[PDB]
């Protein structure tokens, strides 16, 4: 292998992952947001922010670095974050080592403008020697031994569906849902509000709650039902009637208990109410009358495959993609999720056999994007990736 | 390979450095060498630096290389290792004179590291050990792992290492230190001192430090029976004290606990998490304060245990007056425990386990160095091939 | 005895430096620090016992 | 001749990708097996202690 050690940085819209290419896990996972506390001042890091957030001090406000595109939109802040990472976590001059960072799949447009802002940050400001940009869905797929794959990423910003054929990304078939993890935070909060008393500028408390009890609730209460929930209900009812009538147990009546710490208070949901939260990802027409069933994850996956079949047979691409389905993302770890994504895919494409792949290790999908970039950085040849040097920048600067 | 006479363990910390050369073979002994962690740095006109054990003719400056556990001066730190290492060679070379053919012929080194050390620092140290000290075999063992290996080898646990000015919190899952969860709070033993100064204004520092180190200072959660009790100055002066001797540990205990909670809550595999919460390991000088560990446990329970809120439970029991099943929660921890100490290291039992990290290293080094497999340390072979980078092919 | 010679007589051979390196395919336009192997051409003592516990 | 020559040209890079992709897949699979190995040797050392 090569005589080098890279810094690997992944700026997700929710989490930021950083570490060196020579070890199996990242040195740090910190929030892709910061507190601006006021003479201004910028707080980064999971415990630093949760401490400051709990202080409940006026003028403290949380801002974000990554928009819903998965792309950085506040570049002055991003530099401060990178400085923070290099200074306090990796503890190395940014000038020494090659850098590997991620971008999300796009349709192609915002690409050049981003690349430029990265030149300015990597070169003008940090003095990085050289960097590679890997495309998240692509790296994750490669890290998994796959050159062609339908990559279904369910993160905080929403679902990102990306067909990848023979190492190439099909941009026009790239699809980004708007409903994911962060959406789930909103719904858990709005729904539980009356039991916990509670029912931008108030960003600090929203954030702190999202990062504390709401995060635990998601990891322990929510489940995704295997089949359209409204149907599951009608069925379980229809069956329940017969057990009852017959003599003279509906699974949705099981209760689940969550200790809510801030008030030392038990919150009990029935299994249906637990299934209900993720149902919105699949049938978002159930919150507002302003969402079409087509904004739901099932129709969306289908849409993106069909748009893959338009290249540039279809019942071949369909077959390729569907035998290499990759399910990934923090939110994809919610119990029942893989199976519903599968059921939802299988019924839009009955003629085909689906085979899906997913990291089964809890940690590794939360940071599978970073894991992907890592396996790119450990590729044995410098010729395997585009490596931008200070040169490239100079030459772009000409007219 | 290898002679047990020859195994050298060094455990450097901000104030002092525990050292041992040779393992006893019968049972493990608590390290007897404790060298203050500092070196003198004379500056020689023309720019360069020289390093001595004493202020040479009052010409040298006093460098303290490790602060808050972090290496702040990597050059003085390596010079300090050499100073220790050389001293050991001289000592043994006198006493026995055939030493260079026996005890000093192949010296493997185990260096206990701290979570905060750079990769850059770890590589430089590796280079120093192979190039300057001309040693041939090196393990760099993280402090956290030494801890878990001493504690009857725990796959999942949490280390709470209470220093003087800071406390490290370090979760271990599947025998791996979880770097992204690791952290320290800027708070430790001195906090007790500080709490006490506020409670006893007319005392001074040495008086307060003496109380903390006395038989009558404990954390509560027979001495506790007496309103007042007595203890003796560093200088033999008798001092009486009231309820203050059961105070001063609280602010620290609460701070550590809040941190432990946020940390373990970010372990993603709940099945791992349950295990960690059931193997809390507390280490460091402070922890030898009577009552301290149990008090810290008590607080983790009070703050974090998942269990039915008492009022809720009291209603349900009234209702049933007209047997109550246990409410099951989806969260962890429903059980919190301190990891069980091994009781079969007699010398260690005698002296307490505040420094048990070192026993971790005595065990690992014997394992590793008295068995052929070279999987967990850097050898000359390896150094010759990859250099300091060799280090990353034997991480645990 | 001379500390340096004590170091020399115990435990019985390359050396590495941490420096700029410029990979090739000829040479890529960029640099980066790494641990390179060198070519052919590239104080005191303390008394333990004070520090022994007693 | 023109068409055949340009097609062989396209394939020189068709084969190029066939390789690039073949070798990346190789590294990726090797890296994954190395993870698993480290994880195993670790768990094995622990369980021996």
């Amino acid at each position: 292998t090569l005589n080098r050690k890279c810094v690997v940085i992944h700026n997700g819209s929710h989490r930021t992952v950083a570490g060196f290419s020579n070890v199996e896990l990242p040195q740090c996972i910190i929030p892709s947001s910061y507190i601006k506390r006021t003479e201004a001042e910028f707080i980064f890091g999971t415990y630093n922010m949760i401490d400051a957030a709990a202080e409940k001090r006026n003028g403290d406000e949380v801002y974000t670095l990554v928009d819903s595109q998965g792309l950085p939109y506040n570049w002055d802040a991003l530099e401060m974050q990178w400085r923070y990472l290099y200074d306090t976590q990796l503890k190395v001059s940014p000038e020494e080592l090659p850098l590997v960072i991620t971008m999300p799949a796009t349709n192609g447009k915002p690409d050049m403008a981003i690349l430029e802002r990265y030149y300015e940050l990597a070169f003008d400001k940090l003095n990085v020697p050289v960097f590679q940009i890997v495309i998240e869905p692509l790296a994750i797929a490669l890290s998994m031994g796959k050159s062609s794959a339908f990559v279904i990423d369910i993160g905080a910003s929403g679902c990102n569906v990306t067909p990848i054929i023979d190492g190439i990304v099909v941009k026009n078939a790239v699809v980004r849902s708007k409903f994911g993890g962060d959406f789930l935070d909103f719904q858990v909060h709005e729904r539980l509000a009356p039991l916990i008393k509670e029912e931008q500028k108030r960003s600090t408390d929203v954030w702190y709650e999202a990062s504390t009890w709401i995060q635990q609730f998601k990891s322990t209460m929510l489940q995704v039902s295997e089949k359209d929930l409204f149907e599951l209900e009608r069925y379980y009812k229809e069956q329940a009637d017969i057990y009852a009538k017959q003599q003279e147990n509906n699974p949705l009546v099981q209760k689940k208990n969550f200790l809510f710490k801030p008030l030392n208070k038990t919150l009990t949901l029935d299994l249906k109410e637990c299934y209900q939260f993720a149902e919105y990802l699949f049938k978002p027409q159930l919150i507002s009358d302003k969402f079409s069933p087509e904004d739901g994850l099932g129709p969306l996956m289908a849409k993106s495959v069909k748009k893959a079949g338009a290249s540039i047979s279809p019942e071949q691409v369909y077959s390729l993609l569907l035998t290499n389905v990759i399910i990934t993302g923090s939110t994809s770890l919610i119990e029942g999720m893989e199976q519903r994504i599968i059921k939802e895919l299988s019924i839009r494409f009955p003629q085909y056999k689906l085979t899906t792949f997913a990291n089964q290790v809890m940690m590794d999908r939360k940071i599978q994007g970073w894991l992907g970039a890592l396996t790119m950085a450990n590729l044995p040849s410098w010729s395997l990736g585009k490596w931008y040097s200070k040169e490239d920048y100079e030459t772009l600067k000409r007219d | 390979p290898f002679r047990q006479d020859s195994i050298l363990i060094i455990y450097p910390r901000s104030q002092t450095t525990l050292v041992q050369f040779g393992l006893n073979e019968e049972t493990f002994t608590v390290p007897e060498l404790e060298i203050p962690t500092q070196i003198y740095r004379t500056t020689r006109q023309d720019g360069s630096y020289t390093y001595h054990s004493t202020n040479k003719d009052n010409k040298a400056e006093l460098i303290k290389p490790i602060q808050n556990g972090e290496i702040i001066d990597i050059s003085a730190f390596t010079q300090f290792l050499r100073l220790i290492f050389v001293s050991i060679l001289s000592d043994r070379a006198n006493k026995n004179q055939d030493a260079f053919e026996a005890e000093l012929s192949n010296i493997p080194l185990l260096l206990i590291t701290h979570h905060s050390w750079s990769q850059s620092d770890l590589e430089i140290i590796t280079q120093y050990v192979f190039e300057s000290l001309e040693i041939n075999n090196l393990i760099q063992l993280p402090a956290s792992l030494a801890a878990t290996y001493s504690m009857i080898s725990l796959q999942n646990c949490c280390i709470i290492d209470v220093g003087t000015h800071h406390t490290d919190i370090i979760p271990i899952v599947d025998y791996a230190q979880l770097d992204h969860l690791v952290s320290s709070i800027p708070m430790g033993g001195q906090s007790i001192n500080d709490s006490l100064k506020k409670l006893l204004p007319q005392w001074d520092d040495d008086q307060i430090e003496s109380l903390k180190k006395s038989p009558i200072f404990e954390v509560l959660s027979k001495n506790s029976d007496l309103e007042f009790n007595t203890f003796w100055d560093e200088k033999g002066n008798e001092i009486k004290v009231g309820k203050q001797r059961f105070q001063g540990c609280n602010n620290l205990i609460k701070n550590i606990s809040n941190r432990v909670g946020l940390t373990l809550d970010n372990i993603d595999d709940i099945n791992k998490a349950k295990a960690v919460w059931e193997n809390i390991i507390i280490v460091g000088g402070t922890t030898s304060i009577s009552g301290f560990k149990e008090a810290l446990l008590g607080q983790l329970l009070k703050d974090h245990l998942i269990i039915e809120p008492e009022e809720e439970k009291s209603k349900r029991e009234e209702e049933a007056k007209s047997f109550v099943p246990t409410i099951e929660y989806v969260q962890c921890p429903t059980v919190i425990k301190l990891a069980k100490y091994p009781d079969y290291f007699p010398e260690w039992k005698k002296s307490g386990y505040s420094e048990i990290i070192f026993l971790g290293a005595q065990i690992v080094s014997k394992q590793i160095f008295t068995h052929p497999k070279d999987t967990f340390y850097i050898t000359r072979e390896k150094y010759n091939m990859k250099g300091p980078a060799a280090l990353w092919d034997v991480q645990f | 005895m001379d500390p340096q010679t004590l170091i020399t007589k115990a435990n019985k051979k390359e050396s590495w430096r941490y420096d700029w390196y410029q990979p090739s395919k000829e040479k890529y336009p960029f640099r980066y620090k790494t641990w390179l192997r060198n070519q052919e051409d590239e104080e005191d003592i303390l008394d333990l016992k004070e520090f022994d516990r007693r | 001749l023109y068409k055949n020559h340009e097609l062989l040209k396209l394939e020189r890079k068709k084969t190029e990708a066939v390789a690039r992709l073949k070798s990346m897949n190789k590294s990726a699979i090797n890296q994954y097996n190395r993870r698993q190995d480290k994880k195993n040797k670790r768990l094995k050392f622990g369980h021996r202690l």
